[PDB]
């Protein structure tokens, strides 16, 4: 039970499909929306290929069932509102797609990519716990769709990892205050020292695409990965 | 709504036993599901409970079904850091393809790692390309520790997060602060209650 | 496919006129169920018109009785309106007594 | 022989609009009526209740009560499921009942689409009845996947419906065992065919149901006699008439008989033209409009 895209940017007035795709045979397809407080909400359901049926709030959505594999949720006119984690599910016992994020904004003129810098170690801490923490920052972006991961020699590490649960607002006091995340790696001091141990950060950001306008002076702020890297130190 | 699910979040200490509850008003009650989601994924289904008083069980997870009570109670045994996710309460009005699932609003568990020797300390980083950009570390305190926010507009405080090497069985908090501004990295964590015997080194 | 309603109107009693009596319409053979039922003085209609609920038969035609109080004369007129969609318009079957 | 029926009606006109209306009869008496507007089963006899108990009554009263409002609900989702095959308005018709035997029994549960018979529940499932139409192949898939339902429908076929009938037998014995005296009155009109007259024999207010009535010529049963259906009355009473194809003339020496266990022997004989009709074919006089043409 496949879900594309797994995060968009949208603006308001503009047109969005979420596709879902599913190779289990089933008949019954589903399009959830979770929003913090409340608990899955029905779209739209089908009961087969060239069904579709309204369920609890319908408005400002449609859908289509081509085939019995796909069964997209589309958005004609897009809303603030429809700012929401968006889930399908086919089956008869139901089964649920891995979710997608999507955020839409009025103006996309505040739509920034995040600055990444890694901190190295201190020598203080490598002393005296024999084990050496780096420290990731991304900062300055908006809206809060990024997805940090953390890449030791060219292969990406889960172990020693930790991530921030939620982006902070750099300007709280704002509605449309920019977002930063942090994340740290920690490995044993040793492995620190190694000259030809490499450290990556890597930040895929998703912001606007080509069907997107763009007028002002700064650079296009697209969907991109931004990354800051360290080497290890011997000294 | 008809799925009402308690408490909003639950706190539990690693290795030992976190209860849920379920209450709904669903009519009819055919059956009642939980699903596990972790944080930025999808819903995975834990267990199923039929009978008009069923009682289910999987691996650490047990469930307890009351239909005359209208009521569920979701068990983890020995709670682990990876149970840190959010636990929906699902009833399903049909048994049937012509049925409605109903979806409680969830509760968040949250499992606070036992730190076995806390070396609390605030450390301070430098950029990989440069001498002026600085972070503060707050790592190696317990998990009794709250780090509370900044008061500042300027300075910039994260929530505590805890990582696992998981080939030396160490787990560890940390929290991480910065500010573009007279700010030390001793007094950065201020606005927060810090351990005595919590390690300063001079910058 | 679609059944057209019959309707039967006759008396609780031997009809004597100048006492008080009950007048049954009974309507059968139809389908769909719903039916505007209507019985008249005159051609003007009586308030005072109780109904059975309504059931169906062996065959699934429906049928439902209708009946009314009355004191039958040598001139009032008797009669019971059926409104159908089986029927364009209203049937209107007025009281034998020799029937 | 005593059979035991619950007759449900519920139309479908649109996506929103619907009605489920139901009525209960044992033998040929209405005991349960329970109309859309009510979401409570009424009783119509004080011994509707059977042999049951409160408690007893409010489990299979709110049993019911989900059947409703889930029943109607499902049927609308069938209509979504072969949204391009079947559409409203729709017409569904429920007949479930057991009829009685030295304690033994039979229970069935047929349902109508559409006026016609397509569905019975048959052992543990839902079956197509040999004529269906091919389309309701699906949703009894779906209704058979039901293993909820299919448990408490056997339970009430199998159990529980000869369970309180036996409880309404002896409880209404009083009412269904009841005799009440049938009235007798003449009349006529012009037959069909030319020269002919149609004598009327209006036997009404008898219960119970069977009843013999003739025209005869003293020992002669006249074979012509025709009889009329069974027509009701409010106090559950019942009319039938008998008439007489004659060619006018052969009217007089004519009689008719009624035979009915009230009676217990004594038989009501009309005679055509005794002191008796002729004053009560006076009674009964009007201006002969709008008689039936
Ligand atoms: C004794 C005196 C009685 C007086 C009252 C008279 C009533 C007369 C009316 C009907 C009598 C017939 C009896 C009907 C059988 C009742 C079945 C009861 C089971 C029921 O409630 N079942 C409910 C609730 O069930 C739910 O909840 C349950 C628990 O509450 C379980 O958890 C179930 O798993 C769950 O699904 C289900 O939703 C059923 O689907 C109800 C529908 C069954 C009717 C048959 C449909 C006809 C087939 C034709 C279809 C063609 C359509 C084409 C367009
Ligand atoms: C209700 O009675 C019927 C028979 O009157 C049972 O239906 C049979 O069930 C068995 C096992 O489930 C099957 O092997 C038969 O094929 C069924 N018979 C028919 C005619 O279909 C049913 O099991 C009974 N249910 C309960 C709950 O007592």
């Amino acid at each position: 039970v496949t879900q594309s895209p797994r995060n968009k940017v949208a603006v308001t007035g503009g047109k969005v499909t979420l596709s879902c795709n599913q190779t289990n045979n089933h008949n019954n397809m589903y399009w959830y929306r979770q929003d913090t407080g409340h608990g899955l909400r029905l779209i739209h359901y089908s009961y087969g290929a060239g069904s579709t049926e309204k369920g609890d709030i319908p408005d400002g959505y449609k859908a289509s069932r081509p085939s019995q594999e796909n069964f997209s949720l589309i958005l004609e006119l897009a809303t603030p509102s429809q700012t929401s984690v968006y889930f399908c599910a086919s089956g008869d016992e139901q089964f649920f797609g891995p979710g997608t994020r999507l955020t839409v904004l009025e103006d996309l003129k505040n739509v920034f990519p995040p600055e990444v810098a890694v901190f190295e170690p201190s020598e203080a801490e490598i002393s005296h716990t024999q084990k050496a923490t780096l420290v990731c920052l991304a900062t300055g972006f908006y809206p809060d769709h990024v997805e940090l991961s953390w890449w030791v020699n060219g292969k990406e590490v889960h172990s020693g990892v930790c991530t921030d649960p939620q982006p902070l607002k750099e300007q709280p006091a704002l509605n449309d205050s920019r977002y930063a995340l942090s994340s740290r790696l920690r490995v044993s001091a040793t492995f620190w020292q190694n000259p030809r141990n490499h450290f990556r950060c890597q930040v895929q950001f998703y912001g606007l695409s080509e069907n997107d306008e763009w007028t002002q002076d700064r650079a296009k702020p697209v969907t991109q990965i931004v990354s800051a890297e360290a080497w290890g130190r011997a000294d | 709504t008809q799925v009402e699910q308690s408490p909003q979040s639950l706190v539990v200490r690693q290795g030992e036993n976190s209860v849920l509850q379920c209450n709904y008003s669903v009519t009819p009650d055919n059956h009642l599901r939980w699903f596990k989601q972790d944080t930025g994924k999808g819903l995975v289904s834990l267990t199923v409970l039929v009978d008009q008083k069923d009682k289910t069980s999987n691996g650490r997870y047990s469930a307890t079904l009351d239909k005359d009570a209208k009521h569920s109670t979701l068990h983890i045994t020995a709670t682990l850091l990876d149970d840190t996710a959010t636990y929906i309460c699902v009833v399903g009005d049909r048994g049937s393809a012509l049925g409605r699932l109903h979806f409680g609003a969830g509760t968040q568990l949250i499992v606070i790692p036992d730190i076995q020797n806390p070396d609390p300390a605030v450390y301070q980083l430098r950029d990989s390309k440069s001498s002026d950009k600085s972070v503060c570390l707050f790592t190696d305190f317990d998990s009794q520790t709250n780090v509370s926010q900044s008061k500042d507009s300027d300075v910039y405080i994260t929530d505590k997060c805890v990582l696992d090497m998981r080939s030396m069985d160490f787990k560890s908090n940390s929290a991480v602060a910065w500010s573009n501004k007279d700010f030390a990295c001793a007094n950065a964590f201020n606005n927060s209650i810090i351990p005595e015997d919590t390690f300063f080194p001079s910058p | 496919i679609q059944k057209t309603p019959q309707i039967q109107v006759y008396s609780r009693h031997p009809p004597e006129n100048g006492k008080p009596n009950i007048l049954n319409c009974y309507v059968t053979q139809f389908h769909p169920p719903h039916i505007e039922i209507q019985m008249l003085k005159n051609g003007k209609k009586i308030p005072k018109v109780e109904m059975s609920d309504m059931s169906f038969s062996k065959d699934w035609s429906f049928y439902i009785l209708a009946h009314t109080e009355f004191t039958p004369t040598e001139t009032d007129t008797y009669a019971c309106r059926v409104k159908h969609a089986s029927m364009a318009e209203p049937k209107t079957v007025y009281w034998d007594r020799d029937m | 022989n005593y059979t035991f029926r619950c007759l449900q009606m519920s139309s479908f006109a649109n996506r929103s609009w619907s009605r489920t209306d139901s009525v209960v009869w044992l033998g040929d008496l209405q005991t349960h009526r329970w109309s859309n507007d009510s979401a409570t089963i009424s009783f119509t006899k004080p011994w509707s209740q059977g042999k049951l108990s409160n408690q007893q009554w409010e489990k299979l009263q709110h049993m019911f009560q989900v059947y409703r409002v889930s029943f109607t609900r499902d049927i609308q989702e069938l209509v979504k499921m072969m949204s391009p095959k079947e559409d409203y308005p729709i017409e569904i018709q429920l007949s479930a009942g057991c009829e009685m035997y030295g304690n033994a029994s039979e229970s069935f549960l047929h349902v109508a689409f559409q006026g016609k018979y397509v569905v019975r529940f048959w052992g543990t499932s839902w079956q197509t009845v040999p004529g269906a139409p091919s389309w309701l192949d699906l949703p009894i898939k779906v209704l058979n996947a039901d293993q909820g339902t299919s448990a408490t429908v056997q339970m009430l076929l199998n159990d529980t419906c000869p369970l309180f009938v036996r409880g309404l037998l002896e409880a209404g014995k009083s009412d269904l065992e009841k005799q009440e005296k049938p009235v007798a009155w003449l009349s006529s009109v012009p037959s069909s065919a030319h020269g002919h007259r149609q004598l009327v024999c209006h036997v009404s207010g008898f219960y119970p149901k069977p009843v013999w009535v003739m025209w005869m010529r003293g020992d002669q049963e006249q074979q012509g006699t025709h009889r009329g259906d069974f027509l009701p009355n409010a106090d559950e009473t019942w009319y039938l008439q008998a008439t007489l194809d004659v060619e006018a003339g052969e009217e007089a020496g004519l009689a008719c008989r009624v035979k009915h266990s009230s009676l217990g022997g004594q038989d009501i004989i009309l005679y055509w033209g005794s002191l008796h009709h002729i004053l009560d074919a006076q009674k009964m006089v009007w201006n002969h409009r709008h008689h039936h043409h």
